[PDB]
């Protein structure tokens, strides 16, 4: 459950991110691949070399989806409907992996938001990612 | 994996009663039914759309037999799981692209199947020994991932 | 989401548990302590030996809660509100443990229902236990 | 754990820049704020009502310095973490009753704190090296649980 305050916090932090959503999204994936190599099993068909167009492009899609979620923070199931379907029925990514990407996005935000990443904001962002993860894995079975 | 004489005894005793073919097919089948995302590795096995389709699929039973057979061989080398599964570890990483989280799900379903099949004989202590074993096997199979 | 078939499956299976509910809840706890020793850290005040009356008493409470959950399958959040409060704010059991107990409940059910523990029923109960775990961890933060 | 020489040096270099007392207080405070259930062991610490209360609490800071000092000394025995933390492992299980899941949560919060503190210097590779270290320490503290 995202409290009113959580939503305010997330909207403030994400605003801050603004135009870098894409670059941040690529760096979070790269941090994942390096830190948690088993996640690479889902990208056998990708060029995972540092700064590959594939990763840069995909990082941008991931960032856009999160921006959509912040925008529709109050109606996430609806907002991410097509993505939950994709992940659940097409990609079939084990749910454990959502925690790993979430941690990596959290690290990326921390590294890029020195003024904004206060303990309160860190808590709200962590809850937000958990919430997005829940939505994305809700149609798996 | 370090097992107490008692845990080792328990494991071996029960295993003597397992029909690897039968149990292997059931375990793989239940994996595909209970965690449907696991079906991502079996696109060429045919019909997996319903529980009855999965359970009665000849490619599923065949594969189940294969997997539990390799598992079986591992019981004989409980003292060196990593070395015993190194080749298969690498295969699953390098060629098959299997997320090792699947080894963990299979381990748990196997425990469920053992319980189902043996009933009262699958006591809490026996369960605990098998839990150490399936954990061990999963770790050994994930060891060569990179 | 529990489908109409999942609900039917869960009511049939729990129906068959009947009067054995409590014994099964105790057995599930014992399976949990043995198989996942870290869960014992929450019960330092309990005698956890096999046959413990404390374990039996606690098993009956757990089972009764699950009975209530099945009876209110379409209104779980309300039916389990006190338990959610309790686990979230007083006991503060790390969420990771809920999957461990769920697994041991599944194992117990399998050992006692040769006939009813079909692949289909196994999937429905797994889904049901995850749904209960979800409700119980909903107020943590 | 097993770190390549490059990783060991990456960990060491960054650690020389850390104010252990400051980071310690911050990691512990952030653990209590982001995963409030972890507050269960610190009821004697006083006011933990709000994030500010937690972060400014002298006992939280004190405890944070204690935990991170131990961690720090631990970095000198990367080759022998299990041996280094065995006694502490036993204490946390037998006397303190701390779910080892807390070590994992603290490890992840520490990683977030390092990133916040160091910004761009905490690159993906450095992160990966710290990840292996925090998982190593958490494993070492959990080893003697029974
Ligand atoms: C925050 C959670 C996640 C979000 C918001 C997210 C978002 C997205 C988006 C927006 C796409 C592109 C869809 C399109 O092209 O139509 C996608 C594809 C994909 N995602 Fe995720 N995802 C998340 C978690 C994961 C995780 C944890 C994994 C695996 C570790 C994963 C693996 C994939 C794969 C394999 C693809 C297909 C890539 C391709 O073939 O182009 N996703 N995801
Ligand atoms: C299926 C999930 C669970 C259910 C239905 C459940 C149910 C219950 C119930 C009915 C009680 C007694 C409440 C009262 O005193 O009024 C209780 C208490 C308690 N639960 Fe759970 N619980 C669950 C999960 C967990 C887990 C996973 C753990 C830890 C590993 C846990 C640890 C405790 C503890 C420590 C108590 C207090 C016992 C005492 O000291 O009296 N619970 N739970």
């Amino acid at each position: 459950v995202l409290s009113p305050a959580d939503k305010t916090n997330v909207k403030a932090a994400w605003g801050k991110v603004g135009a870098h959503a894409g670059e941040y999204g690529a760096e979070a994936l790269e941090r994942m691949f390096l830190s948690f190599p088993t996640t690479k099993t889902y990208f056998p068909h990708f060029d995972l070399s540092h700064g590959s167009a594939q990763v840069k492009g995909h990082g941008k899609k991931v960032a856009d989806a999160l921006t959509n979620a912040v925008a529709h923070v109050d109606d996430m199931p609806n907002a991410l409907s097509a993505l939950s379907d994709l992940h659940a029925h097409k990609l079939r990514v084990d749910p454990v992996n959502f925690k790993l990407l979430s941690h990596c996005l959290l690290v990326t935000l921390a590294a890029h938001l020195p003024a904004e990443f206060t303990p309160a904001v860190h808590a709200s962002l962590d809850k937000f990612l958990a919430s997005v993860s829940t939505v994305l894995t809700s149609k798996y079975r | 994996v370090h097992l107490t004489p008692e845990e080792k005894s328990a494991v071996t005793a029960l295993w003597g009663k397992v029909n690897v073919d039968e149990v292997g097919g059931e375990a793989l089948g239940r994996l595909l039914v209970v965690y449907p995302w696991t079906q991502r590795f079996f696109e060429s096995f045919g019909d997996l759309s319903t529980p009855d389709a999965v359970m009665g699929n000849p490619k599923v039973k065949a594969h189940g037999k294969k997997v539990l057979g390799a598992f079986s061989d591992g019981l004989a080398h409980l003292d060196n799981l990593k070395g015993t599964f190194a080749t298969l570890s690498e295969l699953h990483c390098d060629k098959l692209h299997v997320d090792p989280e699947n080894f963990r799900l299979l381990g748990n379903v196997l425990v469920c199947v053992l319980a189902h099949h043996f009933g009262k004989e699958f006591t809490p202590p026996v369960q605990a020994a098998y839990q150490k074993v399936v954990a061990g096997v999963a770790n050994a199979l994930a060891h060569k991932y990179h």
